[PDB]
C-alpha cells in the first residue's frame, strides 16, 4: 500500500481581493488537488511505475 | 509571497525575516561585544565555547542583541550566549565607504570587518547606515561558507 | 460598487439597516383566530424571521429581491397551488438571480402584462430552474419614474442615490484634512549659511541630518537649543485652529438631513441641554417607520398567512410602537380594569363580554377561558 | 440644445432631478404617502368588518400612493378602473357596485379624444373619450370618461391652464430648484475654504532656470514631496540662508456653519414643510414645542387633503358600495399614546353612563355612543 | 493597514468595550418560561448546568471573527455521528470558534428542506487529539451581521467582522491625536542661545563636553525667583512661544466620530455625565436598552430554541424577554401596591375567583411569596 499527497499555496492579499463571479480561488484550488489525486490514482492503475514495482 | 523587513536597527540585531538560524547552547571565554564575529575553541558536552576573533581564525557567527540574557550592555565571561550562524544581521565595521553590492567580505582583529574583496565566505548584502562616528553594515551569513583548515 | 459601499462603510450599513430590522421586531397581531398561543408556537417553529429581515434588507440595498416558499403538495412546483394552508419552508434570493421566462396577456384576465413565470438561477453549481407565479413573492425598494421602472425591468431603485453617496464620501476627506491641519500647527526652521553647496548622499549630510534629528527630539520646556549666531539661524513658526469642530458638525447635518434619519440614531447622541424631548424626537422616528412599514411590511403578512392559517377571514393589527415600561403600564391597567367593570354593572354588558374585552386587552393579569 | 429623439421630453429634466436628488424625492413623497396612509372611515354603512376586508383584499393603495405621486410630480396622472361587466369597454356604465382591477398611468399617456359641447348637458367643454396609449407594443384604445378619474397639481393663473391643456404644474417651480441647486455649490466653496486653510512657498532663486521635464526638475519635485511629507510638530526642516526661504500663510474661517444654516432655512420656506420633517432635527433647547409643530404640519397636511384624496373617495366608493347613501369623514391625525387612550376611555365610558341612567336613553343607543368612538372595547353584537 | 483582529482584541480596550459590551449585559438580563409546571426546579437545573459563560463567550466569539459553533454532549448510548433520538437529556456544551469547523458532507437532496445546509461537520480542536466529526443536529452555527451575498458565498457561509477597517482606522487615528497633542504640549515654549564663533569649535572635545555641561547646569536653575546673565557683545539668549486652543474640542470631535462609526453612545463609551441636565441619561439608557433588545431578539433567541428542547419535558412552551430595566424599591413597592389593588378591587362580582387570581398575583413577579394549595 503506497501513499500520496501534494499541497497548494495562497495568499491573503489574494484571500481578501474579490472577483466578479464564478467560484473563489480558494476553493477552486482545493478542487484542483482532488483531481490531481484522482488522476494520479487512475493513471497508477492504468499504466503502473517501474521504480515503484 | 513577500518578506517582511525588522524595523529597530542597531548593531548586533537582526535586519530580516528571511531564513535565520540561531545557535543558543553557547557559553563565551573573555569578553564579547554585539556585533562581532566569534571562533569556537572547543566542545563541551554538546556546548560550544566561542571566544572573540583573533588572527588567523574561522568566523563561525555574529553575537546577538538580547534584553534579558545580557543586562550589562555586552556579553561577559561564563554567560550563555546567542550566535547567529545563518541570516543577515548588522556588523560593526572600521570602513569608510560601502562596498560593492554582493562582494566577499573579510573580517579583521575582533571581528570588525575591514575587506570587501576576500575569495570566499559571507557577503555584503546591501544595507550601509552610521553608528557613532563608525559604520554599520549588513551581512549575509551562511552556514559552510568558511570551512576551517585542517 | 454598492455592494462594496455597503459591506465596507459603517455609516452606509447602518442608514440601510436601522429601519427593516427594528421595523421586524417591533411585532404585530392577527385577528379572526380562536386564539394566540398556537399561532405563537407555529410561528416561531418555523422561525424564518431573520431571512426576512435579509429579504427586506437586500430589496432595500440592490432595488429588489425574491422569497420562495415551499409548500406540503405531491405537485411539481412549476404547477400552480391548489387551495390550502401548509409550507414547509422559505428561501431567500437577491436582485441578480431572477429574471422573466414567458408572458401572459389574455385580456380576460386581470393578469395580463404580469409575470406568470420566473427563471430562478441561484448558481452553486446547480440548474437554474423555474417557478409558477403563486409560489413566490417579488419585493422592490424605492419608487422611481415609470420611465426608470420600465428601464430596469419594472424593478425598483437603490435607497444609495449619488448625491448620499458622495455626501458620504466628503465626509472621510474633511476628517482627513481635519488630521493634517492639526499636524501642520507648528513648524521648525533651520537656516545654514552654505548649507546649500553641501553634496548629496555623502557621510556629511547624513551625519548633519542625524544631527538635526537628534538636537530637535531634545527640544522642549526644560531644554534649550545653542546656535551660532552669524552663520545659522532657528526660528518657529505656527498657525491658529478654530471652528472646525463647527465644520465637522455641520458636514454631519448636512448627511442627517439627506438621509432622513434624525441624530439620535445617525449620529446616536442626546442632545443633553433638554431632558423630554429625544421622547418626542423618537416619536417622530416612530411615526416615519410606521408609515414606511405599512406600505412594504404588509404585503409580505398576506403573501405568507395565508399559506399557514386555515380561518377564513382575518385581519393584521400593527402593535403601537411605543416603548412600555412598567409603571405606567400598571397605572394603565389600574384605569382599564377600572373602565372595564366601573359601570357595566347596571346594563346588558355582562361577564361572557367583559372578560373577552379584558383578555383583548393585553393584560399581565392572564386567566383561564370558561365562562 | 439637440437631445437623444427616444428620450425627448420634459421627463428628461424633471425626471433626472426627481431621480437623482434625495431633498427632491423628500419633497415631492413625503405628503401624499403618510397623507393615504392616515386612512379614512365611512359612516352609514351597515358594518365595517366587511368592509376593511374588502378594502385589504382590493389592496390598491400603493397605486393610489403613486398615482398621488405623479399627479403631484407631473402635473397630472390618470387612473382607469376595470369593472365587471359584459359589455365593450368603449361604453358607458350601468349602475351597479363592482371591481376588478384599477392601474394608474401618467401623463404622458393620457389625450383627449371626443369632446362635448352641447348646450342641454351642463357637461359640455370636457373630453368625453380618451385615447389611451401607455405602450409597451399594444395598441392605444379608447376609455369612456365615466369610468375614469383625472389627478391634478397645483393651480395656476386659466391663461396658463388653457396652455396646459387642462392640467397644473409640478410643485418644483424653478425658485425652489435653484434654491437648491446653490446649495451644493455652496458645500463644494465650504470644502474648497476648508483645503485653503493654509499654504506652505518654498522660494529659490534660481529655480527659474532649470529645465522643464526632465530627470532634474523629476528628483527636484520628489525631494520636495518627501521633505513636506515628513514635515509636523515633532520634525523641523533646513534651509539654505543665501539661496532659499520657506514661509507659511494661513486664512481663517468663521461664520460657515450659520451660513448654510441660512441656506437652508430659505430652502424651508420656499419648500413649505418645516424643520422637524425636512431636515429631521429636533431644536434641543426646549422640550415639547416640536409637538406644537407637528399639530401645525397636520393642520397643513389635512389642509391639502381635503382638496386631493376626498374627490377620489367620491370616484371610487360608489362602484364598490351597496349601500345608497354614505358619508366619509377622516380621523383625527394624532398619535395617540397608551397612556392618553387610557385616561380618555376612562372619561368616555364616565361620560356616556353617569348621567343617562335618568333619562329615556337606554342601553340600545348607549351602546352605539359608546363603541362609535373606537374603544378597545369590543362589544358583541346584540341588544 | 488592517491587522488580525486578535491582535486588537487583546490589545486595545476600546476594542475590548466595543465587542463585550452587548452579548454580556444580553445574556446576564435573562429570560422567561412559559407553559412549564413550575420554574423553582427550572431554576435549580439551569444553575447546577451553568453553562452561561460558554454561552457568553460563544457569543463573543461570533461577534469576532463572524462566526462560531457549539457542540452538545447528549447522555446517549449512541455514537456521537448517528441522528438523535427525542428526550430531554444533556451532561456538556462547549463552543469552538470559526477556525476549527468546516464542512465535511454535503446533503442536497431534493425531497428534505435540508439541501444547502451540510449534514456532517468536521472539526478540529488540535491539543494532540485528533480532529472529528459531528451530525447537523447536534451543533448549532452562529454567525455575525448579515453581508451582501457575494461576500457570504466568499466567506464559505461566514458573517464578517464587526471591526471593519473605517472603525479600525478611525480608532487607530485617535491615539496618534494625543500623541501629536503630548508633542505640542511639549513644545509649547523653546529657548536659543546664540553664542559667536560657537561653529569653530570641534566636536567630541572635552571643550564641547564643558560646554554642554554647563548648558545644562544653567539651564536647570532658571526660574521665576532667579535670574540670568550674559555676555552683552558676544552673545544674546532668546525665548519663543507659541500658544494651545481648540485641543479638547478636536479630540472630543474625534470621539464623537468614534461614537458615531459604532452605535453605542457616550454614558456607556465614554461613561461621562453630561451632566447639564438631570434626568436625560434615562433616557439614552432606554434608547440604548431598545436597541440592544432588537439586536437581542435576532441572535440569543435562535441558542434558547436549540437548546430548550434538549432540556425541557412538557411538550409546549414558549419564551418571553423581561423588559429590560433595573427595578426601584420604592417604585417596585408602588407598582405592587397599584397591581394588587387591581387584581383585587373589582374581581368580587364576576366570575373571577380565588383559584384563578392567585395566579394571576403570581404572574407579576412578586416579593409576595405564598405556597402552592387551593
Amino acid at each position: 500500500v503506497f501513499r500520496l499527497g501534494n499541497a497548494y499555496l495562497i495568499s491573503i492579499d489574494e484571500i481578501k481581493a474579490g472577483q466578479a463571479t464564478g467560484r473563489p480561488l480558494s476553493t477552486r484550488k482545493a478542487s484542483a488537488c482532488q483531481l490531481a489525486h484522482d488522476q494520479l490514482v487512475n493513471r497508477l492503475v492504468f499504466k503502473g511505475s517501474a521504480p515503484h514495482k | 509571497y513577500e518578506n517582511l523587513f525588522l524595523r529597530p536597527a542597531c548593531p548586533g540585531n537582526i535586519s530580516d525575516t528571511s531564513t535565520y538560524n540561531i545557535d543558543g547552547a553557547c557559553v563565551a571565554q573573555g569578553d564579547i561585544g554585539f556585533g562581532s564575529a566569534v571562533q569556537v575553541v572547543g566542545i563541551v558536552d554538546g556546548v560550544k565555547v566561542v571566544a572573540a576573533l583573533p588572527d588567523g581564525g574561522t568566523p563561525y557567527g555574529i553575537a546577538f542583541r538580547s534584553q534579558y540574557e545580557h543586562l550589562s550592555g555586552k556579553i561577559l565571561d561564563g554567560e550563555v550566549c546567542n550566535v547567529v550562524s545563518h541570516g543577515r544581521v548588522w556588523t560593526l565595521t572600521s570602513l569608510g565607504e560601502a562596498p560593492s553590492l554582493f562582494s566577499k567580505l573579510q573580517f579583521g582583529s575582533g571581528g570588525v570587518v575591514t575587506g570587501g574583496s576576500g575569495s570566499a565566505g559571507w557577503t555584503f548584502a546591501g544595507g550601509f547606515v552610521k553608528h557613532e562616528d563608525g559604520y554599520i553594515i549588513e551581512v549575509q551569513v551562511k552556514q559552510n561558507a568558511f570551512i576551517a583548515p585542517p | 460598487h454598492v455592494g462594496s459601499f455597503y459591506n465596507d462603510n459603517a455609516t452606509a450599513k447602518r442608514i440601510v439597516d436601522v429601519i427593516p430590522e427594528e421595523m421586524v421586531t417591533a411585532g404585530f397581531k392577527i385577528s379572526g383566530v380562536k386564539d394566540e398561543k398556537e399561532f405563537k408556537s407555529l410561528w416561531d417553529s418555523y422561525k424564518i424571521d431573520p431571512s426576512l429581515v435579509d429579504a427586506l434588507c437586500w430589496a432595500r440595498l440592490y432595488g429588489g429581491a425574491a422569497i420562495v416558499a415551499i409548500i406540503n403538495d405531491n405537485r411539481m412546483l412549476t404547477s400552480p397551488v391548489k387551495p390550502g394552508a401548509k409550507l414547509e419552508g422559505v428561501r431567500v434570493y437577491d436582485r441578480f438571480a431572477i429574471t422573466i421566462e414567458k408572458r401572459v396577456t389574455n385580456a380576460r384576465s386581470p393578469r395580463y402584462g404580469e409575470p406568470e413565470i420566473y427563471k430562478v438561477s441561484p448558481g452553486d453549481n446547480i440548474q437554474p430552474y423555474l417557478i409558477h407565479h403563486t409560489r413566490i413573492f417579488i419585493a422592490d425598494g424605492e419608487r422611481v419614474t415609470p420611465q426608470m421602472r420600465k428601464q430596469n425591468q419594472g424593478w425598483g431603485a437603490s435607497v444609495l442615490n449619488k448625491s448620499l453617496i458622495d455626501a458620504i464620501c466628503d465626509y472621510d476627506y474633511c476628517e482627513s484634512l481635519a488630521t493634517q491641519i492639526l499636524r501642520r500647527k507648528q513648524q521648525a526652521v533651520w537656516k545654514v549659511k552654505g548649507l546649500a553647496e553641501m553634496c548629496d548622499d555623502d557621510d556629511a549630510q547624513y551625519a548633519a541630518r542625524l544631527r538635526l534629528a537628534q538636537v530637535d527630539d531634545n527640544s522642549g520646556v526644560g531644554r534649550a537649543i545653542g546656535i551660532d549666531a552669524e552663520t545659522e539661524e532657528y526660528d518657529v513658526l505656527n498657525s491658529d485652529i478654530s471652528g472646525v469642530p463647527e465644520f465637522l458638525s455641520s458636514k454631519m447635518d448636512r448627511i442627517v438631513s439627506l438621509s432622513g434619519i434624525h441624530e439620535i440614531i445617525i449620529k446616536n447622541k442626546n442632545v443633553g441641554g433638554v431632558s423630554a424631548s429625544q421622547n418626542t424626537a423618537l416619536e417622530t422616528f416612530y411615526k416615519l417607520v410606521d408609515r414606511k412599514r405599512e406600505e412594504d411590511y404588509r404585503p409580505l403578512l398576506e403573501f405568507l398567512l395565508p399559506f399557514i392559517v386555515d380561518e377564513q377571514e382575518w385581519s393584521i393589527e400593527f402593535e403601537p410602537l411605543s416603548v412600555p415600561s412598567k409603571k405606567e403600564e400598571s397605572e394603565i391597567t389600574k384605569n382599564n380594569v377600572e373602565s372595564v367593570t366601573k359601570a357595566i354593572t347596571e346594563q346588558i354588558i355582562d361577564l361572557e363580554e367583559a372578560r373577552d374585552t379584558l383578555r383583548s386587552i393585553a393584560p399581565e393579569f392572564k386567566l383561564k377561558d370558561g365562562n
